[PDB]
């Protein structure tokens, strides 16, 4: 996260660090006790799918202060959509091997429903987006958890706006952040949240997805638009869990 | 009616077959006498921060 601030220790309850052999590998939203959604490009070169770990309750990487709760991930799945190395339909949905315990430091975010979303969310302009990336572009990842305020764009102003082969902003995605290069989530917070608020409630609208460099002049952030995959994912969450890690999953 | 200004609900709106509209609210919360305000009937319902409720 370029440009915002250390999230206060549980004012981010539902952000999950996700890690791959005890490495940073991508930020992630918790929706209930077992389900965590990220983003699909986060898992295109994982080979150890048994080393990993989904971290609820973290807060500063350099020391574990009892809030911390680790459980290895059981299943990741991702729309039959998504191409690899590509990024349109950009969401995984990963079921934890054991549930988290909800305390004050660990919350769900509310996976809300389309029409809510579709109607009401997609126009609150602010959002928060947050993780542990890079705090400057070609610069060092964060030791807490940075948190951003960013106002969201319709897609023809997104592609009006923008500067520069850079990929299309699909009906699967929307810009959000600033063209200054001052403000923007990076790489390093690639599948974590984009939470939207609305009358005293917290709600996912996106995902941390792609963009070019880090704070870009002329470039704003690109977000997975959740709202699109909301049928897809509770189906999947109403389902029996199937013997593999990686599962493809036909979308719609 | 739920397109404008979420029908008054406070979380999810539905439309039906009239001027008749129903509010609803995400498990976790139960909707109040007055058909629209979502209340907790968790200990940590989604979207709400212990800390900043507690305060
Ligand atoms: C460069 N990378 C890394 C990676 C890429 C791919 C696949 C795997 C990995 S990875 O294995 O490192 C895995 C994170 C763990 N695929 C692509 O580049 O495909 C297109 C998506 C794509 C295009 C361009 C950049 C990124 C992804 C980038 N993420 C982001 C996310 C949000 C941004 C934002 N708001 N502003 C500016 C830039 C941003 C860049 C990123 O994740
Ligand atoms: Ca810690």
């Amino acid at each position: 996260i370029v440009g915002g601030k250390v999230c206060p220790k549980g004012e981010c309850p539902w952000q999950v660090l996700l890690l791959v052999n005890g490495a940073q590998l991508c930020g992630g939203t918790l929706i209930n006790t077992i389900w965590v959604v990220s983003a699909a490009h986060c898992f295109d070169k994982i080979k150890n799918w048994r080393n990993l770990i989904a971290v609820l309750g973290e807060h500063d990487l350099s020391e574990h202060d009892g809030d911390e709760q680790s459980r290895r991930v059981a299943q990741v799945i991702i729309p039959s959509t998504y191409v690899p190395g590509t990024t349109n339909h950009d969401i995984a949905l990963l079921r934890l091997h054991q549930p988290v315990v909800l305390t004050d430091h660990v919350v769900p975010l509310c996976l809300p429903e389309r029409t809510f979303s579709e109607r009401t969310l997609a126009f609150v302009r602010f959002s928060l987006v947050s993780g542990w990336g890079q705090l400057l572009d070609r610069g060092a990842t964060a030791l807490e958890l940075m948190v951003l305020n960013v106002p969201r764009l319709m897609t023809q102003d997104c592609l009006q706006q923008s500067r520069k082969d850079s990929p299309n902003i699909t009906e699967y995605m929307f810009c959000a952040g600033y063209s200054d290069g001052s403000k923007d989530s990076c790489k390093g917070d690639s599948g974590g949240p984009h939470a939207t608020h609305y009358r005293g409630t917290w709600y996912l609208t996106g995902i941390v997805s792609w963009g070019q460099g880090c704070a870009t002049v002329g470039h704003f952030g690109v977000y997975t638009r959740v709202s699109q995959y909301i049928e897809w994912l509770q189906k999947l969450m109403r389902s029996e869990p199937r013997p593999g890690v990686l599962l493809r999953a036909p979308f719609p | 009616i739920c397109v404008n200004e979420n029908g008054g609900c406070e979380q999810y709106c539905s439309d039906h077959t009239g001027t008749k509209r129903s509010c609803r609210c995400h498990e976790g919360y139960s909707l109040l006498a007055d058909g629209v305000s979502c209340t907790p009937t968790v200990e940590y319902p989604c979207g709400k921060i212990p800390i900043l409720e507690k305060r």
